């Protein structure tokens, strides 16, 4: 059996922009096999409307998933991705960093 | 448009 | 240029849990038009993208059937394998499977492949002559053996030379509004202080299609990826892709630092250069 732990990229669709309509992804590749858990989170809360891609493969046959929820950029608010998988001896948080 | 001939390992 | 049709094709086993998960996806190039997931309420092969929700009641009865025959036959598989590597009941298992045609700006067949993997390495290939296999180890010699037995190979080259292009080719005029499009990136520089003497030059690439791109740092027009910092490109969530490379340059010296960008979509490359 082949382990992979996934990549994860916090990013949104557009230029973040204060009181904007926007996208925030949680971008999860390289992994094997398959069975992950991804949550999006507003400060530390898991965010129910979360949609996703098909599960797809690289020709090294890792897996990869897009999660995105649509949302709102204010000054408060932090962002983060919560992945769970067995390369995981705990949920890896990475915060979204505006910027990039 | 699938191939309709996959076969059995 | 060139354009592509792949299927991708996973399934899982659920040790205790039933059927085993599968999931089915068809794309042109870099855009996903199909999908089938056995978790799904339709129990169909269902459209994602405008362009082939014109196809009738007959295609989508069709690639439901073909795709259920595609879910049936990795069933008896997952079994078959566990056999072959004699693996416990206990343990989930993946078999992966993609095939696909390739033309050329021509729109002519350029190449076909077909891949099957068993928990994320190679055990059979189609050869790029799409006569004969590569078979990874003993158990896959066996596969082979009933694949040439019952010339997979001939039936499978049809289908790669001949129904792949030509629905290809019906998919490209039907999608053109969509498909044919090049989006060539829209690239900027930022620069960041880190201190006195350093800076960090990051080099954007965003709102492109399809998904292959180079970004690369030059110094005095000379290669730096061993100092680039690099992400791997990443979907935008509309169709398009991102990608950015930094570079930690000493203050003062950013005029030395060129970004290069090269895409199917620009007429030739960029070089970007910071000026204040």
């Amino acid at each position: 059996m082949i382990q992979r732990t996934p990549k994860i990229q916090v990013y949104s669709r557009h230029p973040a922009e204060n009181g904007k309509s926007n996208f925030l992804n949680c971008y999860v590749s390289g992994f094997h096999p398959s069975d992950i858990e991804v949550d999006l989170l507003k400060n530390g809360e898991r965010i129910e409307k979360v949609e996703h891609s098909d599960l797809s493969f690289s020709k090294d046959w890792s897996f990869y998933l897009l999660y995105y929820t649509e949302f709102t950029p204010t000054e408060k608010d932090e962002y983060a991705c919560r992945v769970n998988h067995v390369t995981l001896s705990q949920p890896k948080i990475v915060k979204w960093d505006r910027d990039m | 448009l699938l191939w309709n001939g996959p076969m059995q390992v | 240029g060139s354009h592509s049709m792949r299927y991708f094709f996973t399934s899982v086993s659920r040790p205790g849990r039933g059927e085993p998960r599968f999931i089915a996806v068809g794309y042109v190039d870099d855009t996903q038009f199909v999908r089938f997931d056995s978790d799904a309420a339709s129990q169909r092969m269902e459209p994602r993208a405008p362009w082939i929700e014109q196809e009738g009641p007959e295609y989508w009865d069709g690639e439901t059937r073909k795709v259920k025959a595609h879910s049936q036959t990795h069933r008896v598989d997952l079994g078959t394998l566990r056999g072959y590597y004699n693996q416990s009941e206990a343990g989930s298992h993946t078999v992966q499977r993609m095939y696909g045609c390739d033309v050329g700006s021509d729109w002519r067949f350029l190449r076909g492949y077909h891949q099957y993997a068993y928990d994320g390495k190679d055990y059979i290939a189609l050869k790029e002559d799409l006569r004969s296999w590569t078979a990874a180890d003993m158990a896959a010699q066996t596969t082979k053996h009933k694949w040439e037995a019952a010339h997979v190979a001939e039936q499978l080259r049809a289908y790669l030379e001949g129904t792949c292009v030509e629905w290809l080719r019906r998919y490209l005029e039907n999608g053109k509004e969509t498909l044919q499009r090049t989006d060539a990136p829209k690239t900027h520089m930022t620069h960041h202080a880190v201190s006195d003497h350093e800076a960090t030059l990051r080099c954007w690439a965003l709102s492109f299609y399809p998904a292959e791109i180079t970004l690369t740092w030059q110094r005095d027009g000379e290669d730096q990826t061993q100092d680039t910092e690099l992400v791997e490109t990443r979907p935008a969530g509309d169709g398009t892709f991102q990608k950015w490379a930094a570079v930690v340059v000493p203050s003062g010296q950013e005029q030395r630092y060129t970004c290069h960008v090269q895409h199917e979509g620009l007429p030739k490359p960029l070089t970007l250069r910071w000026e204040p």
